[PDB]
RNA sequence: GGGUACGACCAUACUUGGCCGAAUGCACCAUAUCCCGUCCGAUUUGUGAAGUUAAGCGGCCACAGGCCUCGUUAGUACGGCGAUCAGUGAUGGCGCUGGAACCCGGGGUGUUGUACUCU
RNA sequence: GAACACAAGCGUAAAUGCUUGCUUGAUUAACGAUUUCCAGUACGAAUCGAGACUGCGAAAGCAAGGCCAGCGAUCCUUUGC
RNA sequence: AAAGCAAAUGAUUAGAGGGACCUAUUCUCAAACUUUAAAUGUGCAAACAACCCAGCCUU
């Protein structure tokens, strides 16, 4: 038969960029990620970069460069038993404990804590927060700091612990655009979101309910320690 | 005189390379550009939109307008027995920044760098001298050269 | 050797090429639905020519014994293939044991099995594709092993 | 000079190649000089200076037979032709003296009417 | 001395085959109550470690193909300017000067930024 | 080495190709600027923008037709505000 | 221009090793073929209506 991959194949091959290679980067969508107006004269703009692996939950903060990416902030899942979660690491409570933390640290560097402190108690409806392209009727105020969502080649489906990341990152403070399409609760036909459904993934029922029923499948308390752990976050990020 | 459009004399000059075919990368899109520089107008014949005339393809000029995603680029161009400034709006992509003051420039810095020393060269082969060989071959035409151009 | 290159196998593929649209497709629909408890798809050239599903778990390994049994535990060497998988066909499903009703009718069907090792995700996941590896890859000889093993019977 | 080495000699004593092909086509135009392009009518072959046209090899005992062959065919060329004697051996680019020592070690691979030098570089 | 995440240049980084791999990891792997999607939990999504370094990944090797670099081809091919130059012509050399390419031979087979990290 | 309505060239692989879901950026756009032909006139075509209202996206973002060929003064008639 | 077909597209001669077919070669080519690639060319710059540094103002 016709032999392929002969001399002339081997001359004429033009190899692709090092990591679509390795299938790490989608390079069609970060040139629209790090695009920017041109009138704006290099101004910084960051990026919240999230990914999870099979045991850990990875936050962090990214400003491109030429020379190479930069990453501000960086917040891991392995950190919390620091602050008193020794389970999981890596379900939908772990996701959003994360995102607490990395926005946490983040305002802490800056000096921008004790302002824009997000929402204290913890409830699933949404926020719209305030950006410069699109604010509330109030300019006199301080804007919050500003990022935008990067989730790589992950599948973007209703419900995915990246856009629980994202919940945790913006009610610690951090002003990502964003909109109830994609959280766990929202229901496509009445176009509304069920902070109750919502409330309840981030302090891990369902995990819960699947731990009672296993307990009850071998024969024949969650709740409480992660708010615990959303406070010992909110009053020492810093510890490590 | 027959079909004289807008590209008539560009296949070879708006193909783009062996073994390096594709779209701008991130250092492109990262430039930065301000009014009053000097830059190179190159077309990329990967991006379809803003692509400059075939006219102004390597040419040299200086940016008078910046926005949100295009250049302003002033141009020379002679016409009759005149040159006309020309005015082209083109996308980031097909602008390079132009090297044509970098030996200017680092004249300048190495002045002041000269006057700041002085504050706080070269041999010329022009000139003659000695030559000691120690050794002297001899070029003779030999007729083994000669026989050596036949194919 | 290892106690992850044990080969299992993957999947099971039936299809039925009855060539035509209308009344017949829709029986066979219906017999492919009673076979393996699980819908079908129908596949086209436009024309709806034929019908074909694929199983996957322990129904797999039950639908192959029962075709094995019909093709009396027995099949040829050129039956196999060298990547590793074979295949073969019945001509009756009520050989199958499936009660008859003189509606239906009777048909046949192809049966192919695919086997494997643990390893097979890697070229298939979407992020950090990669490809398998020699030794990893199933070679023919050991796929004719493994049925001289279970459900033994062959000719060469 | 087929029919010449026939004659004056065997045909199994020598191979003739020729090395031009007629890849280009002439026009004729066959109303005055209006629409004059011109239809395909025959072709033809380019040649330059220092270019060969004809090959022979045979034994050292018909040389005389074949100059004297490609001195007829050359009668029917336009132009000015000249007829050599090749340094080399038999259609290859090696020396004649240099051929009998490079057989004799081996290091020849020998393909149909041309050779290829042995080289070191390669798996063993 | 290594690992992970995000990168810049985009083969000295690719392709085939072979050998080896402490730790943190990465990965294969287990399973469908809940969110989610399929003919099929194969892909994708949610839960979590009972195992395994077999594969993926990293390092090394191959007179291996490719690729990169320096020489050789070669002052060769071709060229700008000059002649009341040669030649029937086709063409060519000379004077002042610019100057290649394939084959072949020697060498080489990624460099590195930010953050978190095991000796 | 396929495809991208048609002639050809250029271009493109987690796409500029194929399938699918939702849509009407093929609307309006204060006489903004410019390129090609060129007399630096018009017409045709095209590029970069500011404002309104929107579409698709979790977002960054993309889109005021299908890339470049496919079209038309004075006077008169007719429609819209 | 040259060079190349022992590199893609097109044309094309003959042998060799496993009648077609395959592998490695081989003779000869291209205005509407090309990896490579001159000479002669063609944009821009080489300061005073400017530049460098220091201290300020306004939006
Ligand atoms: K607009
Ligand atoms: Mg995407
Ligand atoms: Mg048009
Ligand atoms: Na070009």
């Amino acid at each position: 038969v016709k032999v392929v991959k002969n001399k002339a194949y081997y001359k004429r091959f033009q190899v692709k960029y090092r990591r679509r290679r390795e299938g790490k980067t989608d390079y069609h969508a970060r040139r629209r990620m790090v695009l920017q107006d041109k009138t704006k004269f290099g101004t910084p703009k960051y990026r919240l970069v999230v990914r999870i692996t099979n045991r850990d939950v990875i936050a962090q903060i990214v400003h491109a460069k030429v020379v190479g990416d930069e990453v501000v902030m960086a917040a891991y899942s392995h950190e919390l038993p620091l602050f008193g979660i020794e389970h999981g690491l890596t379900n939908y409570a772990a996701a959003y404990a994360t995102g607490l933390l990395v926005a946490r640290r983040m305002l802490a560097k800056l000096g921008l804590a004790e302002k824009f402190v997000g929402v204290k108690e913890v409830d699933g409806s949404y926020a719209a927060v305030r950006t410069k392209d699109d604010d509330q009727g109030d300019d006199e105020s301080r804007f919050p700091f500003k990022a935008i969502l990067d989730v790589g080649l992950a599948r973007t489906t209703t419900g995915a612990r990246v856009f629980g990341v994202l919940k945790g990152a913006v009610d610690g403070g951090l002003a990502v655009p964003h909109r109830p399409n994609r959280f766990p609760g929202y229901n496509k036909e009445s176009d509304a979101l069920n902070a109750k459904v919502h409330r309840d993934r981030i302090f891990g029922r369902h995990v819960a309910d699947y731990l009672k029923q296993v307990r009850e499948e071998a024969s024949s308390d969650m709740e409480g320690m992660y708010k615990r752990a959303h406070a010992a976050i909110r009053a020492d990020p810093t510890k490590r | 005189v027959h079909s004289h459009g807008y590209k008539c004399g560009t296949r070879h000059l708006f193909a783009k390379k062996f073994r390096k075919h594709g779209v701008p990368s991130v250092s492109t899109i990262l430039t930065n550009f301000k009014v009053g520089d000097y830059v190179d107008v190159v077309a990329d014949a990967a991006v379809r939109a803003g692509m400059p005339h075939k006219y102004y393809h390597g040419r040299t000029g200086i940016v008078w307008n910046v926005t949100p995603r295009g250049v302003g680029v002033i141009i020379n161009k002679p016409v009759r027995n005149r040159t006309v400034r020309k005015r082209i709006c083109v996308r980031f992509e097909h602008v390079r920044k132009s090297r044509c003051q970098e030996a200017f420039k680092q004249k300048l810095k190495d002045l002041e760098a000269f006057r700041a020393a002085k504050k706080a060269k070269k041999v010329s082969t022009r000139n003659g001298g000695f030559v000691c060989p120690k050794k002297v071959e001899v070029l003779a035409r030999r007729t083994a050269d000669y026989e050596a151009m036949i194919p | 050797a290892n106690p992850m290159r044990e080969i299992v196998v993957k999947k099971l593929c039936i299809n039925i090429c009855v060539g035509e649209s209308g009344d017949r497709l829709t029986r066979a629909s219906k017999v492919l639905e009673q076979l393996c408890e699980q819908t079908p798809v129908l596949s086209r050239a436009n024309e709806k020519i034929a019908v074909h599903c694929t199983v996957r778990g322990k129904k797999a390994e039950e639908l192959l014994e029962k075709g094995l049994k019909v093709k009396e535990f027995e099949l040829k060497s050129y039956n196999f293939s060298d990547t590793g998988s074979f295949g073969f066909g019945i001509s009756e499903h009520i050989d199958l044991g499936i009660k008859y009703d003189p509606s239906t009718g009777i048909y046949g069907m192809d049966f192919y099995v695919v086997l494997g090792r643990r390893g097979e995700r890697v070229a298939h996941r979407k992020r950090r594709v990669s490809r398998v590896g020699f030794n990893h890859r199933v070679r023919k000889e050991e796929a004719m092993k493994w049925f001289e093993k279970v459900h033994d019977g062959i000719i060469f | 000079a087929n029919k010449y080495m026939v004659k004056r000699a065997n045909k199994e004593c020598f191979h003739m190649r020729i090395r031009a092909h007629p890849f280009h086509v002439l026009r004729i135009n066959k109303t005055g000089m209006r629409q004059s392009y011109g239809k395909p009518n025959g072709t033809c072959a380019r040649v330059r200076i220092g270019q060969i046209l004809l090959s022979m090899r045979t034994k050292d005992t018909y040389v005389p037979q074949a100059l004297e062959s490609l001195r007829r065919a050359k009668m029917k060329f336009p132009g000015r032709q000249i007829i050599v004697i090749s340094k080399y051996w038999g259609f290859t680019n090696i020396l004649r003296n240099e051929y009998e020592e490079l057989r004799d070690a081996g290091k020849l691979q020998q393909r149909g009417l041309h050779v290829k030098l042995i080289t070191p570089k390669g798996k063993i």
